[PDB]
């Protein structure tokens, strides 16, 4: 990359006047007098003791253990940015009382109790607290400051050739947090860096603006292509998060000093609005953040298999060449992707007249083969008299606006664009409606949408991004939005696929920019990764902090977007990827082709390993999916997230675990012999699910691999459902019998879930045609029960095997279900691995029923 | 009366009962108990296709809602009706 043409914290006008202020005695004050109680709010003046400008805190207790605070000017010449659409309700509050007042302090309670927050009036402060254990403190550093908005680089800005006109001058919001205890901090993605967040000091803030950076290197706090304002703070004892709702630019600065943990957000515009979420658990936490932004987007079962995808594949004869490749080499996938040279020169909504002149028809070939294809859709419009859809966005004047009122227009694929304002519901609308099949001509239910440079990328612009003086909806600064225009164009185009429906089918989106509550539209991918070994290293802490964010539907391009990856980083990459939620192999135009069956034997043979341990994993992979979309549980996970008092998982990030049932440590290093895989918990067992062995835990154990190892460990206690026939693509397997997989704990026990449905309807919201299973190991007896008794579904889905992990030899077995005789059911059992095998007891998944190990 | 006989993989790995033989699990470790069925994961299905080349498909794609035989006897019972297209 190139680094001259981001700005750094030194360049960014704001950023210096914020970071200029340094730790100290704040000048500001709260005007206890003015102290107002409300119905649902805490309302008191603050003052700058210099300029005496006067703003207004707006303090709130919230249900879960959660508190508010907004700090706005008193008197402002203009509206400040608020931002919407991102929280999916308006938070229910929990009523303050005054509980405690001198002349410089009052205590105030949440409810009745345990929390309790002491507003100080000089110097302004607040602290939080749970009884008497101090949580967290504001402006403790004294590093609150508000520019209020003045009389229309302070001013008039350029960086290299872009000048910013800046009409309202210098607004720029900031406040500090101390987060004593607390030593590791985690999120505000995305970064190219590592899970634990480092210390700012010594050198930049991490930045959070959305921006396309081109071949972005490894290790640094360069803005990268979303921005999630959400830090998570873990510690033995608890657990916080701090969400900071500005759209702006901001920066976070972070630094440590009786262990504590200080941070401080810098954003350019808008109000002061901050979330404190309390815990004390992670998940805690989770369920915090998710009643405010939501949850994920319960994905459509295909979209879960895996995804063929390069730029670019050349016309409908190669994209059905490539899916008869797949079946003549017998390896699944679901989707084979479209780039921008599938498109009429880059015009979206179009095809190619002469590589993709009969859409329908190759549509229609994939869906014979129960195959899906997503086609690319980016929200930057060619500037061309005969393009329809700029015809009817210029006509309706839908596109972003510069000051002087003209259609901002910048440059892009197509050359000349003009960028549609999706900050604005009208425009959103037009483009769900785009997506109808009339309007989409050549589109039809199995073709999804790709949203991709929706930062917005903008090849002329400054940063690569759109003027911060162009114009949106309600007049509105681009500097304002920023952050949330790819949210906008992600949400209108997944709302697109469900109108398109009749609101029936569930959508998928795979968007590359993104913001809080982006989660609820789809999925995210790390962007123009490189075909490296360390690349390949780093996706796992890069999903990882967008996991802790709530959005799991993440991944990173298989094999690297840029350069060619030799065959054994590709398999390494294969197998990687397999065990990451969103599972796409992608390639940059000047790459040699790869897919998966152009390799020598020996590692197309691992690679199809590895793609049908995932597809026999998708029962799984689809369980942990709806507990995301039902309790915002993230579906990849941290190893501290279950081990939350083991100090020494706190920075692991070569490692991760798939709820709580699985443990990765996918080889991310050439001819490696073996790997150190770190098994955790006390008095916890951890099966190697590849060769049975049982290791107690904790330990260090270092397991020698080949080219077709993936490492990976089933939890003692857990039930793991898989279906042991793969075929061709999903659609073919979710009829099919399921195998359980029963991991016993030290005790004898284990416990786990299956979700089931049609697949791809929301059916299991709107009719709760759905099934959700439990299955429990105790004494010597499997039984399945309902975990939710609304959900009843149609469906030949059986019980055709259960493997049992760590279980001695039985005399008999014995299944009872209701309506049909006592059977007994044989069986195999190894005495070497204490596996034992229970064959076909051909009991419905609907039905419950009980096996008993005599 | 007299009764009947079992039935022998043919990697001689293992005997079984005849009702067993297409009971949709697999039993045999060559696949060679489920030729009608996909409950083994390398057993082949036989494509007869009168009125053009026989063929052998995967176990795996029996009744996973694709035509693969011309004649349509590998989807009996998928949703799937396959026309014949051995022509
Ligand atoms: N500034 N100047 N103009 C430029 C800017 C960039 C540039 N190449 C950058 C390659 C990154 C593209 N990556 C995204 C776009 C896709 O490549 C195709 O839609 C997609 O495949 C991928 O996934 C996406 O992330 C060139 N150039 O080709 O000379 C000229
Ligand atoms: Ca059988
Ligand atoms: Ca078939």
């Amino acid at each position: 990359v190139d680094r001259s043409n981001f700005k750094t914290c030194d360049e960014s006008s704001f950023c210096k006047r914020q970071r200029s202020i340094r730790p100290g005695l704040s000048p500001y004050r709260a005007l206890l007098d003015t102290l107002q109680l409300g119905p649902d709010a805490l309302t008191v003046h603050l003052i700058h003791e210099v300029t005496k400008v006067l703003l207004v805190l707006e303090l709130q207790g919230l249900q879960k253990d959660m508190t508010r605070i907004r700090i706005d000017e008193l008197e402002p010449r203009r509206p400040r940015y608020r931002v919407p659409d991102v929280l999916v309700a308006d938070p229910p509050t929990a009523r303050l009382s005054v509980s405690g007042r001198d002349d410089n302090s009052v205590e105030l309670t949440v409810a009745e109790g345990p929390y309790k927050i002491i507003l100080t009036a000089q110097p302004f402060r607040l602290d939080l607290l749970e009884d008497r254990s101090l949580l967290l403190s504001v402006n403790a550093r004294g590093l609150m400051a508000f520019e209020h908005q003045r009389a229309p680089g302070a001013w008039e800005e350029t960086f290299k050739t872009h000048s910013d006109s800046k009409p309202y001058g210098p607004t720029s919001v900031g406040l500090d947090f101390s987060l004593p205890g607390m030593e590791h901090v985690y999120g505000i993605p995305e970064h190219a860096d590592s899970l634990r967040l480092k210390v700012t000091e010594g050198g930049e803030p991490y930045r959070l603006y959305n921006l396309d950076v081109f071949q972005y290197e490894l290790n640094n706090p360069m803005a990268l292509y979303g921005s999630v304002p959400v830090l998570l703070a873990h510690s033995f004892h608890r657990d916080l998060g701090i969400f900071w709702l500005n759209a702006a630019e901001t920066w976070v600065d972070i630094s440590s000093n009786t262990p504590q943990t200080d941070i401080r957000w810098m954003s350019e515009s808008g109000i002061i609005d901050v979330f404190l979420m309390l815990g004390p658990s992670v998940f805690d936490v989770f369920r915090q953040y998710a009643s405010l932004t939501g949850t994920q987007a319960l994905p459509p079962l295909f979209s879960l298999g895996y995804h063929q995808s390069r730029w670019n594949y050349r016309d409908e004869a190669d994209v059905l060449e490539v899916d008869q490749g797949f079946d003549d080499h017998n390896m699944p996938c679901d989707v084979i992707w479209l780039d921008i040279e599938h498109a009429d020169g880059k015009r979206y909504f179009t095809w190619d007249p002469t590589r993709f002149p009969q859409p329908l028809n190759m549509l229609e070939h994939l869906a014979s083969k129960r195959r899906k294809l997503v086609a690319i859709v980016d929200p930057h419009i060619k500037v061309d008299s005969g393009y329809r859809v700029h015809e009817e966005l210029r006509n309706h004047g839908l596109y972003v606006k510069t000051r002087d009122g003209s259609d901002y227009e910048g440059w892009c694929w197509p050359g000349s664009a003009s960028y549609p304002d999706f900050t604005n519901p009208r425009m959103r609308a037009w483009w769900s409606n785009m997506f109808s099949f009339d309007n989409y001509e050549g589109s039809a239910p199995n073709l999804y949408v790709w949203n991709d440079m929706n930062e917005p990328s903008v090849f002329n612009g400054p940063e690569v991004t759109m003027l911060k003086d162009a114009v949106h909806y309600g007049g509105w600064e681009h500097r304002d939005i920023h952050n949330i225009y790819g949210l906008y164009v992600h949400m209108a185009t997944a709302d697109g696929l469900i109108q398109r429906s009749g609101g029936i089918e569930r959508p998928f989106v795979l968007s590359r920019a993104f913001f809080s509550g982006s989660q609820r539209f789809g999925a995210v991918w790390t962007g123009d990764n490189t075909a490296e070994w360390d690349h390949l290293k780093i996706s796992i802490p890069m999903c990882l902090s967008l996991a802790l964010v709530g959005l799991s539907f993440c991944g990173a391009d298989v094999g690297g977007f840029f350069k060619n990856p030799e065959p054994e980083l590709l398999v390494r990459w294969y197998q990687m990827g397999a065990y990451q939620p969103f599972f796409r192999a992608h390639a940059h135009l000047d790459t040699g082709r790869r897919e998966p069956w152009l390799l020598a034997s020996q590692y197309q043979d691992a690679i199809r390993d590895a793609l049908f341990q995932r597809y026999s994993l998708l029962p799984f992979w689809y369980t942990l999916f709806y507990q995301a979309h039902k309790e915002g549980f993230p579906v990849m996970r941290p190893l501290w997230v279950q081990y939350p008092e083991d100090m020494s998982t706190f920075s692991i990030e070569d490692q991760f675990m798939l709820g709580d049932a699985l443990l990765i440590h996918p080889v991310s290093d050439a001819g490696a012999h073996g790997v150190q895989v770190y098994l955790p918990g006390q008095e916890e067992v951890w099966y190697d699910i590849q060769s049975y062995q049982k290791h107690h835990g904790p330990q260090t154990l270092y397991l020698p691999v080949t080219l077709s190892s993936i490492p990976v460990f089933q939890r003692g206690g857990t039930i793991v459902p898989r279906w042991m026939r793969v075929r061709r693509s999903s659609d073919c397997m979710k009829d099919d019998p399921i195998t359980l997989f029963v991991a016993l704990s030290p005790q004898g026990t284990a416990q786990g879930e299956l979700f089931l449905d049609d697949g791809h309807t929301f059916n299991y919201q709107t009719r709760h045609e759905f099934l959700l299973r439990r299955f429990s190991f105790s004494g010597s007896t499997l039984v399945s029960s309902s975990a939710d008794p609304k959900g009843h579904l149609e469906t030949p889905i059986w019980i055709e095997r259960v493997v049992i992990m760590g279980a001695g030899k039985p005399a008999a077995v014995v299944l009872q279900t209701k309506g049909s005789p006592e059977s007994r059911l044989s069986f195999q059992h190894d005495p070497e691995t204490s596996v034992l095998i229970l064959r076909k007891p051909g009991v419905s998944v609907a039905s419950d029923w009980s096996i008993h190990l005599r | 009366y007299e009764e009947s006989k079992p039935f022998t993989c043919l990697d001689g790995t293992a005997t079984i009962p005849f009702d067993q033989v297409n009971d949709d699990y697999c039993d045999c470790k060559d696949g060679s108990d489920e030729p009608g069925t996909a409950a083994c994961p390398n057993g082949s299905f036989h494509c007869t296709n009168t009125g053009y080349k026989p063929l052998y498909i995967l176990s795996s794609r029996v009744n996973d809602g694709v035509c693969d035989c011309c004649d349509g006897t590998d989807e009996y019972n998928s949703g799937t009706v396959c026309e014949n297209t051995c022509r």
